[PDB]
DNA sequence: GCCTTGACCCTCCCCTAAGGGGAGGGTTTAGATTGTGTGCAGTCTGACGCGGCG
């Protein structure tokens, strides 16, 4: 949602608001084994030790 | 059997001529390194 | 315990969050410009550094 | 201070550049009234030189009959129609005609002043301005080696007191009375020096043509390009002033640029010499201010810049904003529908045949380096996996070999001539093939007898008695 | 060359203007076709197989 | 057989009329903007040499 406030106002009330879903990306799907399809083949994302 | 380009092809035909004689000369990969030196601002030669 | 398991979810995530600061940066940067009255949130999110 | 602390050409950079306060509104049209003071002063000394306004005044006189347009040779006037420039042309014309018969000398030293300063009203174009300062400029370097070699005609005679020696070259400068005093020093040096007296003599009388082709003497001329120099040195020295404080602008233009394939410094570099152009393009009389239009020129140079070397393989500026133009529709494309664009939906987006886009998208990829690790094993690099494509295999070059050698058999199985005609015929054992008619020409015989030699020879080696070591070399 | 021009003058068999580049089996693999998938460009014609 | 000889014949390069289409290059853009920021890596230890430095 892009809020546009006032030019004056005491607080810049709300001049407009433009609410829209936009695509951000495409995350990827654990399948329900725990892997990850990535470019077709099956990869395994290793837990780390820090 | 590895870098002399014009050794190579001669070994090559000389075993299928059935002398097992070499004709070796400098490996390719020595002349990369003489002009990867020379490019260095470094005059690298052989001495005749 | 002074080592730590970090695993898929917390990664994918870490990397997510890069992604999401690599794309506001410049959501700010367009933000500030004078065009403000007739521009979509869509027109200023760019999907594919996220 | 902070001096040796650091190596990062950027950081010397910034450090270098931060020591030059920027410029007030009031500040930029100091300096550019102090440029155009500067450009008019050296206008105000060419017009000195008449022949420069004479060049003006017959360019003009190639303006009456269309052999320019009148916006080529002035820009404006200060105190854009054809209107005035009639009467301004006829008042230099009625000020060269009245400077012309006056020869003195007090007399015809304020004239020329009165030419330059009604000249001063023209607002050349750079390009006349530029003519006349280099052609002046040219004539006296000429005239003033030559000068430097009547002074060094000497120095390949003796070595010589040049403090003596500069009393007595001005000022006469027709003749050698001059040059007569010099006996009368008669130290060792003057003895040599005077066996040259005769070839000096065409150098020393050959200014003289000059002496009256500009009407001037040298060393008024000599004043004048002097006075050159410091208009034009101090034109010099308030551009460089406003060009060092506008280099944030440079910066604070260049940081939108920065990963585009040029390195902080390329790009604010290039951004410099486009903000070098802005400073030599402003009008302060424009009423705006200098990073209006400082902006322009240095995006203008910086874009430029990025088009012609970010890229291994260099693509066009046609190539470089079609591929900016498909990647910013592919971008409004993949935000609408929620996924990539097909190269075909993707051309009725853009107004391109389709296989114009598949095209402009083979070419946008930039090469890889052939160092890096496949992987990521850094053991393994993706150089070492490409072959050498050019060179012939083992196997062929014994085939090859042993090629030659059969058909060197099966043509010492025919008679010498027919050998010859068909190792004349193909390149064998020569340098080169030749035509029937060559071949023809190497036996006093016409073409086509040795066609027929040659096609009876193929019929020869055409059958089984000759062929069957030869026909295995064909593969089936 | 000159020899392979006059290899070809004599027994008149024609050099091909297209070069074998197919697909084999690797030496020493034996076994059996199980499965062929077919891509095919979006505007490049579908053989029979496809 | 060894030659010639005029008649055919092939490929290939360039040409037609009046522009179309594109590639690849130049040029100016005048409200006013005036110091790079990765939400970086930094995380390797041991030996040796050299140079400011007390």
């Amino acid at each position: 949602r892009l809020v546009i406030y006032e030019r004056e106002a005491p607080e810049g009330t709300v001049k407009d608001i433009k609410e829209q879903e936009v695509y951000m990306g495409e995350i990827p799907l654990m399948t329900d084994n725990g892997t990850f399809v990535i470019n077709g083949t099956e990869r395994v994302i290793v837990s780390q030790l820090h | 059997k590895s870098d002399d380009v014009n050794g190579r092809t001669k070994m090559y035909k000389n075993i299928v001529d059935g002398n097992h004689q070499m004709e070796p000369g400098m490996p390719e990969s020595f002349n990369v390194l003489l002009k990867e030196i020379r490019s260095l601002g470094i005059n690298i030669e052989l001495e005749d | 315990g002074n080592r730590r398991i970090r695993s898929v979810g917390e990664m994918a995530e870490n990397q997510f969050r890069v992604g999401l600061v690599r794309v506001e940066r410049a959501v700010k940067e367009r933000l500030s410009l004078g065009d403000l009255d007739t521009l979509m949130p869509q027109d200023m999110i760019n999907a594919k550094p996220i | 201070s902070e001096i040796g602390r650091t190596t990062d050409p950027v950081r010397m950079y910034m450090r270098e550049m931060g020591t030059v306060e920027l410029l007030t509104r009031e500040g930029e049209i100091d300096i550019a009234k102090r440029i155009e003071d500067g450009i008019n002063q050296v206008q105000c000394s060419v017009a000195e030189y008449p022949e420069a306004i004479t060049y003006l005044l017959e360019q003009y006189d190639r303006v009456e009959a269309e052999e320019a347009r009148l916006s080529d040779l002035i820009t404006g006037f200060v105190d854009i129609d054809p209107e005035l420039a009639r009467e301004k042309f006829a008042e230099l014309r009625a000020q060269y005609v009245v400077t012309r018969d006056t020869i003195k000398h007090a007399t015809a030293q304020e004239e020329i002043l009165k030419l330059s300063e009604v000249f001063k009203q023209f607002r050349l174009v750079p390009k006349q301005f530029d003519y006349l300062v280099n052609s002046m400029r040219v004539m006296m370097d000429r005239v003033r080696t030559q000068e430097r070699l009547i002074m060094k005609l000497c120095v390949e005679q003796c070595k010589m007191p040049k403090k003596n020696f500069i009393t007595l070259f001005t000022g006469n400068e027709t003749s050698d009375t001059w040059f007569n005093a010099a006996i009368a020093m008669n130290k060792p040096w003057s003895e040599k020096l005077h066996d040259v007296s005769e070839e000096v003599h065409r150098a020393l009388q050959k200014l003289q043509q000059i002496e009256e082709e500009t009407g001037l003497t040298i060393e008024q001329v000599k004043d004048i390009n002097r006075r050159m120099s410091i208009g034009e040195a101090k034109a010099r020295r308030a551009k460089k002033e406003m060009v060092e404080a506008n280099l944030r602008l440079v910066i604070s233009i260049a940081k939108k640029y920065t990963n585009r394939g040029l390195q902080f410094l390329d790009l604010i570099q290039e951004g410099n010499i486009g903000l070098m152009k802005a400073v030599d393009k402003f009008e302060y009389r424009r009423g705006y201010k200098f990073s209006t239009y400082a902006t322009w020129w240095i995006r203008q140079a910086i874009t430029r810049s990025i088009a012609d070397q970010a890229r291994t393989i260099r693509i066009p500026v046609h190539m470089i904003e079609t591929i900016n133009k498909l990647n910013r529709i592919s971008r409004q494309m993949l935000q609408e529908m929620g996924r990539e664009p097909t190269p075909e939906e993707l051309a009725e987006r853009m107004l391109m045949p389709e296989d114009k886009i598949r095209k402009v998208l083979k070419i946008a990829k930039e090469p890889i380096s052939m160092e890096t690790p496949i992987g990521d094993d850094e053991d393994s690099h993706l150089g070492d996996f490409i072959e050498d494509t050019t060179l012939e295999l083992p196997l062929d070059s014994a085939t090859t070999e042993s090629l030659r050698a059969a058909t060197h058999d099966v043509l010492a199985g025919l008679t010498a001539r027919e050998a010859k005609v068909l190792r004349m015929r193909f390149g064998i054992d020569m340098n080169t093939d030749y035509t029937l008619e060559e071949v023809g020409k190497q036996f006093d015989v016409t073409r086509e007898r040795i066609r027929q030699i040659e096609a009876k020879a193929l019929r020869k080696l055409r059958h089984p008695s000759r062929s069957e070591v030869l026909r295995s070399f064909l593969d089936d | 060359t000159p020899e392979e021009k006059l290899l070809r003058a004599i027994f008149g068999e024609k050099a091909s203007d297209v070069k074998d580049s197919s697909l084999r089996v690797p030496n020493g693999v034996s076994g059996t076709v199980i499965d062929v998938q077919v891509f095919t460009r979006d505007g490049v014609e579908k053989d029979k197989r496809a």
